């Protein structure tokens, strides 16, 4: 199970960007039997280069591939979006065969602030005892984000599940829904629920209210 | 043209076994070796073994000898994997591959996703999130196992397991002059559970 380091682990790039990613064996491999695989989210993974440096059908002649003995490199002449994904490396010199824990490339885009909704509990989520405070930030770049929570303009930590997607295929902005859950009691025994997102784009907290008096 | 399906997601309880299978077709099923490789969310590919169907040979790495068996069946040219004594740690996304020039793996099945686990299935509890653009949504709530699919009559979210249920929530932004006017509906299936949920997105008060 021969090693295979694949570095950087994590990088971003700008459309135009030339990207170079190695992988690196601990042991020597032929590089007739090195090949280079991308994988987006959800889906399988797709050849993309094989024998060090042929390309597979359909991948455009932007990638190219290079190597010998123990350093590969995957090039990209030009980023474009599609480009977006996670590679992999793969030696078959030896069973069993390995990959790489891949290089994750992502799309570089100008910043872009959040979009933020704030939604009460439903009538029929009530009725069962329970109640969740959803809120939307949508359409956002870079993907670092603060949401706090606040009831009647205390924080509430507990009880939050946040949730990212991954890069939008289009326009390269990451969303999150964040989802307070409280008891059915607590929640009807105070009056307001803030959403609030600091994000690079805003010296100010985005924030978004709503009271059970409207 | 080349093509692997493979079997649906399932649930299995620790300690027992299941089978998935790998259907192919569009080329000579005996004529080649397919792989079979284990990817645990975040992370790369580990290779569990092969099959070769001229001869029914298949080939393990060492770590999954005992787990794993590797068997296919030439006149439906389906491939199966069977792993036994199922654990926490063998839920993962579990693919088949063909091999291909030089051992390259040319084209891939869809994925099956294993979820190992003591925890009930449970259908989606599904709830409407109403207030020039109008963002609506629906939180769809205390269900598994995963997935979920989510249509509106868009951001989805990935789901967020907590206590052994998953919480999921998706968001659609439509015109003013359509909602409340018109019926807003968000329309949730949950396979593992054979349930779907017909949600319309009604106003407070
Ligand atoms: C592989 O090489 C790295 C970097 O030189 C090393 O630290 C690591 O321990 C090696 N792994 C094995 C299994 O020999």
């Amino acid at each position: 199970d021969i090693v295979l380091t694949q570095t950087p682990a994590i990088m971003s790039a700008s459309l135009g960007e030339r990207v170079t990613m190695t992988c690196t064996a601990n042991s020597s491999v032929s590089s007739n039997y090195f090949h280079w695989y991308q994988q987006k989210p959800g889906s399988s993974p797709k050849l993309w280069i094989y024998s060090t440096s042929n390309l597979a059908s359909g991948v455009p002649t932007r990638f190219s591939g290079s190597g010998s003995g123990t350093s590969y490199s995957l090039t990209l002449s030009s980023m474009e979006a599609e480009d977006a994904a996670t590679y992999y490396c793969h030696q078959y010199h030896r069973s069993p065969p390995t990959f790489g824990s891949g290089t994750k490339l992502k799309m570089k885009r100008a910043d872009a602030a959040p979009t933020v909704s704030i939604f009460p509990p439903s009538s029929e989520q009530l009725t069962s005892g329970g109640a969740s405070v959803v809120c939307f930030l949508n359409n956002f770049y870079p993907k670092d984000i603060n949401v706090k929570w606040k009831i009647d303009g205390s924080e509430r930590q507990n009880g939050v599940l946040n949730s990212w997607t991954d890069q939008d295929s289009k326009d390269s902005t990451y969303s999150m829904s964040s989802t307070l859950t409280l008891t059915k009691d607590e929640y009807e025994r105070h009056n307001s629920y803030t959403c609030e997102a600091t994000h690079k784009t805003s010296t100010s907290p985005i924030v978004k209210s709503f009271n059970r008096n409207e | 043209e080349v093509k692997l399906e493979e079997s649906g997601p399932e649930l299995v309880k620790p300690g027992a076994s299941m089978k998935m299978s790998c259907k192919a077709s569009g080329y000579t099923f005996t004529s080649y070796i397919i792989h079979w490789l284990k990817q645990k969310p975040g992370q790369g590919l580990e290779w569990i073994g092969y099959i070769n169907p001229y001869n029914d040979g298949s080939k393990y790495n060492e770590k999954f000898k005992g787990k794993a068996t590797l068997t296919s069946d030439k006149s439906s040219s389906t491939a199966y994997m069977e792993l036994s004594s199922l654990a926490s740690e063998d839920s993962a996304v579990y693919y088949c591959t063909r091999n291909y020039g030089s051992d390259s793996l040319d084209y891939w099945g869809q994925g099956t996703t294993l979820t190992v686990s003591s925890a009930k299935t449970t259908p989606p509890s599904v709830y409407p999130l109403a207030p020039s653009m109008v963002t609506l949504g629906c939180l769809v709530k205390g269900y598994f196992p995963e997935p979920v699919t989510v249509t509106w009559n868009v951001h989805t979210f990935p789901a967020v397991l907590q206590s052994d249920l998953y919480t999921l929530s998706s968001s659609v932004t439509v015109p003013s002059s359509t909602w409340p006017s018109e019926t807003v509906t968000c329309n949730v299936a949950h396979p593992a559970s054979s349930t779907k949920v017909d949600k319309k997105i009604v106003p407070r008060d």
